[PDB]
């Protein structure tokens, strides 16, 4: 225990205080404030208290906490909203009493009061262990079950006593290790520099897709699991509950404190509108929730907590999508802690580290096989919320999201005031992951990539044909023009406005999407074909109105049933309107 | 490709105008084009009745 | 035969510091050195074990400054313990470097052993005498019609890549490395990565190993997750290694350095911790001398035959060669090959614009014993006319394409043809220089004779 | 009338595709250029404060 | 002998230094490194170390030479490669037999074991010579013949002995000068400080015009031999081309080429290029390296030697000049200069002032600009020479409003700038006609009056149709042209003809390599009577579309003359211009 | 906002706090940050000033607990009447919506000179619902706004191509803008009108055009209101 020494701001110096590791988190005065140690001049080593520095006096003790900014991992991380620096909002308020967060609360970040049914794992006294290597299992919540329990990273040794099976508290030791010296006691939990990437032994390439749930974010603009996206910033909600992840990861609730009452009041209130019947949204989200009233470290660090506790989740194989909102407020936070430190701005004012800080954050994300036995692969998808300042992509924060991120969805203002969904813009979104998922487009859909390519290409040609009948007349346009024009509409309509509100194309499953893809596609050959057969348009329009209604209904016809149900509709419809093409000519 | 302008506060505030005037004339200039292309359609149906 | 093996059999004890009189941003003070030296690479042995390797950077009377490649953070005064090697960063290099994979700090990542040093050679290198350097005058066939017939790269070239963040440099430059090839009758690569991503390492990994490259190729990968300080030494490492490899092994080296936007954000964070001057946009005041000291090591020398050919790769930030890393970068080097986003979106692989593409060794290497007579008259009738199409164009733009007169609606075909056919090209084709030449003269072709006023009108006549 | 309203037509569209071609980029660059001037000229007054 | 404090970069501030002067020479380090002391805080002084600093250790020796950095001028100059610190890059490379520079190489500037033939001159013993007196000449080469020995300044007194003629080497007693009763003993080459302006008798306004052999250059924007020049332009502008074609063509006796920051590729490409070269001057064909030095200090050599190397060149040309020679000094970057300069500054702590370059910049350009100019040498005989110090400014980010370009443009007096729209699409020289200015234009009316009368009044003809074609064309960009006048039409394709043709010129090709000084008056004259004529015809009437048609040929043959090579000689090509323009008379007669 | 506080959560009463020159209080804080030997950040102003000016407006909402709420309008000043300066840049970043004050609206007419094209309330949906206010509220606000938004392009519109050539979407257009530049959004300075009132008038302007044209406003509404 140091002593405070100077106060100028919330730039403390502690005195008398030798051993403070760089970076390390410190308890600052007697109402244990938090604040983290910026440089060190010997003794003295200035602190960057996190909450409002008044009242503090000199000579106030400064405890060492010894580990740098870390987040508490381990069972009890799935239902919970939490902060920057992962503080228990939920617990906070329940034991305060009072809407006010106290200053120094030492509220633990984990609940240490509830038991946990742990079931230990094929490791037995005596035996090797690594680090990562699964020692043990927990039974968290219905949705979200079998919470593995990792050993530290940085641990080894030979395993000397593990506890039996039973309902144990998340204080009580669990599991000694012996490695020169029995100087290690695991409990269920155990805490990793936030800062500081979770190892894994080799990370794999992305290639499984994540399937957002909307056809047009699943079709033309993929992703795939691992993989970073970007929104401008519906999507937020597909992700949260549509998505196929195992678990999720929210470190959004934006800068605004109504944004973030609402997002914590939807989450809640949201259950499973995918896979699982009974089941909350909430129970596998974790709600790192940071308002502009919290202190700029903290709105700093929320994206890295996040991606910490996702890559716990990873290390335990599970799939996890951390939905990134509010980077424009994560970039505006920064800023302020370099004009706070004095760094020399770079780019319109930003620090110099600002797009280092975010290729290694989005670096951070990947498909990857877990460290230790059993071999075990998990995945964090990032899709972080671009947010672009002042309407325009111009921002230093914004050049290098786009320029890291492989996935950009484009949400376009006109869209959304044209009453589209999800108003994604087809001339400015794109998507890099089709090279690497045509091989799991091969193994399982083969003609999808054929037929976004296809879709591709329409809509290109849509907007050339657009901007021809603006130039000029638009009877001019040639048969096939006008053909390609209303198929394209068509497409638009009904493909890519589905509407996420409707149950019957809430959420439309991929092998919903490739059969709305192949009647798309047989459509436009039919009209191609009938064009060059020398029909009129007019004439073909109205003899193929009733295969145009059966291909908009098909978006709408509900995947309930699913399987071959689906797909025999599908193959119902595609050779009704090849009939219904060849009778008219 | 910029105009030779003395970067200045009031330089930049003039240049700010002068962007928003230009989109104002466009999207002006635009729309009478429009109408004027309407008008020109119509008297070319005319003149050939 | 080699005296230079006796000098290693000499055991030099050296100084473990305990002292640290203070660390502040990615710099750690000591105090009480003896006789420290000015860019002595020490390791400082973290409480926790973790060992980090930092080099001094100012040496005041008995007090050094280190910076360490990976980051200050956990660095306590009581436990850390500074030992000082007392030599510069020296990367141990062999003959046996080709075929490995290291890492952004020379350890080899490749899950192998240790190179067996042949000699230890200092990072930072010394500038090649004017006098003992020969003009690179060989030109290489890359394949790429624009790279082979507009901008031709010769042997000691330190011809870049300007491209954005999203456009396929590492396409092109994948291209490069495996067509590349003399005109007149096999290059060993030395591929250095600085923060760029693990998907483009893993391509380039895959794509050295498809080719076959894999087997004279020494990758210095450094990926986003690899400490920010070193991507300064990873260049030096590959540069270090190229120079050996050419100078004392007789080996023709291409020298890729990706990303070297990324190195000069690494720089400008090292500066910017500090207190140096800001120059533009924030870089360092010595940001030319480092691109520098990066970028000449290229070239040919006078009695080696080795050579090194630098294909840097930059990220311009918002596609502008004003913004200061593409500007020193085409200051120091020897050209550059500038990717367009513009043809790329058009549809144009490889989006080579060659308008601001430049090769200053084509001057030398372009003539009528290395190449055919009539490349250099063609290359520069054909900018001037792609550029004349380009005003053409934008003249059509503006005042519709009626107005433009028989010259400029010759130049419009002409850029047509020339960007659909000349610059496009397959991904794995490549095209002899003879052939592009005999493309590019249909191309003027399509012109009037009288209308070529750069061809000199002897080869107009022998080539028409 | 036809020919009159034809010619004012053709000098209109003229005009717009000038004007948005031209000057739009013209402008556009211009303006973050000076913003760019500016922006330096600030870095440099910040870096004599440093100093 | 003192001891080394601090070394951070390439400034070492060495403490126990007490006695040691301003910019004087000492040798930091083990390896007794080239440094210069730049301040003097007590005991301390901040030494800005000409060479690499890796390795330094605090303690290390500081050896105090006692006088400022003094460049070796004498015999042995003309077809050499410096370092910067005049060190012999040839002699470093065969006493290292390595193709890197060691640090701290002690070469001496000039080669000592090289007998030079002295002819002694007019004067004898007795004789009361003075400071920059020729007392001698030593035959150096071929072309550089009778390299005059003289006196240094501001030494003086009365000849006791001289060397009489035969073969010396310069360590070898050449003259005994007694001054007060103290005898001065000098040999062929003395020293002088680079920082100090070697004196003249009187300086003179400069008249006879740089040929730089760029027809743009020698016509638009002339400049004379004795004036100050800056060529402001990108990467990939023509600075370096312009400058290495003005070295290897211009009318001047000696070249100094200054490359600081500059590749070592160009070196290289230098030293590979000029002895295959000739010159047509002093009556026999000499290879062009053997009248000019190269002061080599490329960009990854320590930045602190930028400054030495711009210093060295500038009193290599000024030795030259003293000798009555019109030299022409190559800076290759200015800009380079000053960032070296600011990145001592920063290293060592000043304010920035403005973008970071020291606040003393300005008044060190002013100074080094000003030691060019025509002048009458210091002492008799009277010869008169001139250095022409044409600088290639480098600005950051392609702009010329860098504190750099700003200086150079306010203290020189020709203007060469480079627009990198030009630079692209291969129109070299990318010379920006409309901001470039030439103030020697006015001067340079007796030469023109002399020689080429017509000169200017053809050179004004054509700015004023560039002028008029420039707001053409700014007004067809965003109003078409269809609405142009007959004459407006004459005057943009005129302008056109004369950028693609005449402006533009491949420096690299035989033909265009050297357009000479009356081969640009003829093809000035060429394209301004084309001009005229078209403009008479279609006054006269005739429709310019069809004048177009039927004078193709015509405008061909104006465009093709480029081509006619200048090894064929004046009176040759002169006299294929004259039929030139009798044809092109006749056939805008008989079209008319 | 400390009384603010007290008032909404320990006595459960709503308080709307108006807090006026923000510019003021800006300057304020820089002179407090330059005392203290800290450098300017971009335009003078501290780099703190988002955190400072981040407290100062998070301070208001409302709780679960409590029945009280803390409603704020910051008034700000705005240099030089630009918006990217840090003060407005950094209070549009933390607050939601704006309302503007126009210096042509001002010289042109009477209070209130607030202009409604640049001006938009972000949680404007939750505060016109169905049971509070009216249920035409929503539809009759976004009318007014794309209506006026056509009445400003009219009125630049008449000047180019002649009064006459405008259609009568445009010419009915320009009517509305007048009477609405002149009648709905002039207010005296001491006139209150409540929100039934204000939808009242709103109607009232929006009743000189035929039932097809109002497009924005659901069918419903219209059949009821118009
Ligand atoms: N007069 C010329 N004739 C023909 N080609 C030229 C001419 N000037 C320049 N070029 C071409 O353009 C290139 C420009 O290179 P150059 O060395 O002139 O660049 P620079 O502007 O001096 O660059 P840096 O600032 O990097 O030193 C030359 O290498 C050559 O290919
Ligand atoms: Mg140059």
């Amino acid at each position: 225990y140091g002593a405070i020494y100077s106060v100028s701001g919330p730039v403390v110096i502690a005195e008398n205080m030798i051993g403070c590791a760089m970076y390390e988190l410190v308890k600052v005065g007697h109402d244990n404030l938090v604040g983290e140690v910026i440089r060190i001049d010997g003794d003295k080593a200035t602190i960057q208290v996190y909450e409002e520095t008044a009242g503090l006096t000199v000579g106030d003790p400064v405890l060492r906490t010894g580990k740098p900014l870390s987040v508490e991992l381990g069972p009890g991380l799935m239902e919970t909203i939490y902060d920057g620096i992962q503080r228990p909002l939920k617990a906070i308020k329940e034991e305060s009493q009072s809407i006010y967060i106290p200053r120094g609360i030492d509220t633990p970040a984990l609940d240490r009061t509830i038991k946990w049914q742990f079931t230990p794992g094929k490791f037995q006294v005596g035996d090797h262990i690594s680090g990562g290597d699964i020692y043990g299992s927990v039974f968290e919540n219905s949705l979200i079950s079998s919470h593995k329990i990792l050993l530290p990273p940085r641990s080894r040794g030979t395993i000397t006593w593990i506890a039996p099976a039973g309902e144990y508290t998340l204080d009580e030791k669990i599991l000694e290790v012996e490695f020169d010296g029995k100087k290690s006691d695991f409990t269920l939990y155990h805490t990793w520099p936030v800062r500081v990437p979770r190892p894994v032994t080799e990370k794999l390439s992305a290639d499984y897709p994540l399937l957002t749930g909307q056809r047009v974010l699943d079709a033309l603009f993929p992703c795939v699991q691992g993989g970073t996206t970007c929104i401008p910033g519906v999507i937020s909600q597909s992700l949260s509950k549509y998505s196929n992840s195992d678990a999720i990861i929210y470190v959004g609730c934006g800068e605004r404190g109504n944004e973030m009452a609402e997002v914590l009041m939807e989450f809640p209130e949201l259950y499973t509108e995918m896979s699982g019947t009974k089941e909350p949204i909430m129970k596998r989200t974790t709600l790192v929730a940071n308002t502009s009233n919290m202190p700029v470290a903290a709105r700093e660090a929320s994206i890295y907590t996040g991606i910490t506790l996702a890559e716990y989740f990873r290390d335990q194989g599970k799939n996890v999508s951390m939905i990134a909102d509010s980077s424009s407020r994560w970039a505006e936070a920064l800023r302020e802690i370099s004009g706070r430190l004095g760094e020399m701005p770079a780019d319109q004012g930003f620090p110099a580290y600002l797009g280092a800080k975010l290729a290694s954050f989005y670096e951070r994300a990947g498909k990857a096989v877990a460290l230790g036995s059993p071999d075990r692969t998990g995945s964090v998808s990032i899709v972080a919320a671009v947010s672009p300042a002042g309407g325009d992509f111009s921002d230093p924060v914004t050049t290098a999201t786009l320029g890291i991120t492989q996935v950009f969805w484009g949400l376009d203002k006109k869209l959304a005031q044209r009453k589209h969904f999800p108003s994604i813009n087809t001339s400015v979104s794109y998507s890099k992951y089709t090279n690497v998922l045509n091989k799991f487009y091969d193994s399982n859909y083969p003609e999808f990539p054929v037929l976004r390519d296809r879709m591709k290409e329409i809509l290109s040609n849509a907007e050339e044909l657009e901007q021809v009948v603006q130039l000029v007349g638009k009877s001019a346009l040639s048969d096939s023009d006008k053909i390609t024009l209303d198929v394209a509409t068509l497409i638009k309509e009904d493909f890519l406005q589905q509407n996420g509100y409707s149950t019957y194309d809430a959420f439309c499953p991929i092998w919903k999407t490739f059969d709305m893809m192949r009647a798309f596609i047989s459509y436009h050959d039919e009209a191609q074909k009938a064009v060059a057969n020398g029909a009129n348009w007019s004439k073909l329009a109205d003899s193929t109105g009733d295969v145009k209604h059966a291909v908009s209904s098909s978006k709408f016809f509900e995947p309930s049933r699913g399987e071959k149900e689906v797909h025999g509709e599908f193959e119902k419809l595609l050779s009704t309107m090849q009939e219904r093409f060849a009778e008219s000519t | 490709n910029r105009e030779q302008v003395f970067p200045t506060r009031m330089t930049l505030g003039l240049m700010k105008t002068k962007l928003k005037g230009a989109n104002q004339g466009y999207s002006l200039l635009k729309r009478k084009s429009e109408a004027l292309t309407k008008r020109f359609r119509d008297i070319t149906k005319r003149i050939d009745d | 035969n080699k005296k230079a093996v006796e000098q290693g059999f000499n055991v030099k004890p050296r100084l473990n510091y305990n002292t640290v009189s203070g660390v502040n941003g990615p710099l750690v003070i000591l105090e009480k050195v003896k006789f420290p030296r000015y860019n002595e690479i020490v390791n400082l042995t973290l409480p926790d074990g973790t060992v980090r390797q930092g080099q001094v950077l100012e040496i005041r009377g008995d007090r050094a400054i280190v910076q360490v490649f990976e980051g200050t953070s956990g660095i306590d005064v009581k436990k850390t313990t500074v030992e000082f090697t007392g030599e510069s960063l020296r990367i141990p290099v062999s003959e046996d470097m080709l075929g490995r994979i290291f890492d952004g700090s020379g350890r080899p990542i490749d899950n192998g052993p240790k190179v067996f040093a042949e000699d230890y050679l200092d990072i930072n290198g010394s500038p090649i005498n004017p006098y003992a350097r020969i003009y690179p005058e060989e030109m290489i066939s890359t394949g790429v019609s624009a790279i082979d017939t507009m901008n031709s790269i010769a042997r000691g070239q330190k011809i870049p890549i300007f491209s954005a963040s999203g456009l396929p440099h590492n396409e092109i430059a994948a291209q490069i490395c495996r067509q590349a090839g003399l005109v007149r009758p096999n290059f060993s690569i030395v591929f250095a990565a600085m923060g760029v991503n693990l998907e483009t390492a893993r391509f380039f990994k895959q794509d050295f190993e498809e080719n076959g490259s894999l087997e004279r190729t020494s990758l210095f990968l450094n990926l986003a997750n690899d400490p920010t300080i070193e991507r300064i030494i990873t260049p030096r490492l590959a540069l270090t290694t190229a120079e050996y490899l050419a100078y004392q092994t007789e080996r023709h080296v291409l020298t890729i350095l990706t990303d070297m936007s990324s190195y000069a954000d690494a720089l400008r964070e090292v500066s910017a911790a500090r207190e140096e001057v800001p120059g533009r946009r924030g870089y360092p005041g010595y940001m030319y001398t480092d691109l520098s000291t990066i970028y000449e090591r290229a070239g040919r020398v006078e009695g080696r035959n080795g050579s090194i050919t630098q294909i840097p790769i930059l990220t311009m930030p918002n596609d502008d060669i004003t913004h200061p890393i593409p500007d020193l970068t085409g200051y120091i080097t020897e050209g550059q090959i500038f990717v367009d986003r513009q043809l790329h979106n058009k549809g144009i692989y490889p989006p080579i614009n060659v308008l601001p593409s430049l090769s200053r060794l084509m001057k030398s290497a372009i003539g009528e014993g290395m190449t055919r007579k009539d490349h250099g008259d063609v290359s520069n009738q054909l900018y001037a006319k792609y550029a004349i199409g380009k005003d053409a164009a934008a003249m059509k733009a503006v005042v519709g394409e009626e107005a433009l007169s028989i010259e400029d609606k010759l130049s419009l075909e002409f850029l047509e043809k020339f960007e659909k056919t000349f610059i496009t090209q397959g991904a794995y084709e490549d095209r002899t220089v003879f052939e592009s030449l005999d493309q590019a003269w249909s191309l003027l072709r399509i012109y009037p004779k009288e209308m070529l006023n750069r061809i000199s009108p002897k080869i107009l006549d022998e080539f028409y | 009338a036809f020919i009159i309203l034809d010619e004012v037509i053709k000098v209109t569209n003229r005009r717009v595709n000038a004007i948005e071609h031209v000057i739009i980029p013209r402008t556009e660059n211009t303006i973050a250029y000076i913003n760019s001037e500016l922006d330096e000229l600030d870095r440099e007054e910040f870096y004599r404060l440093k100093k």
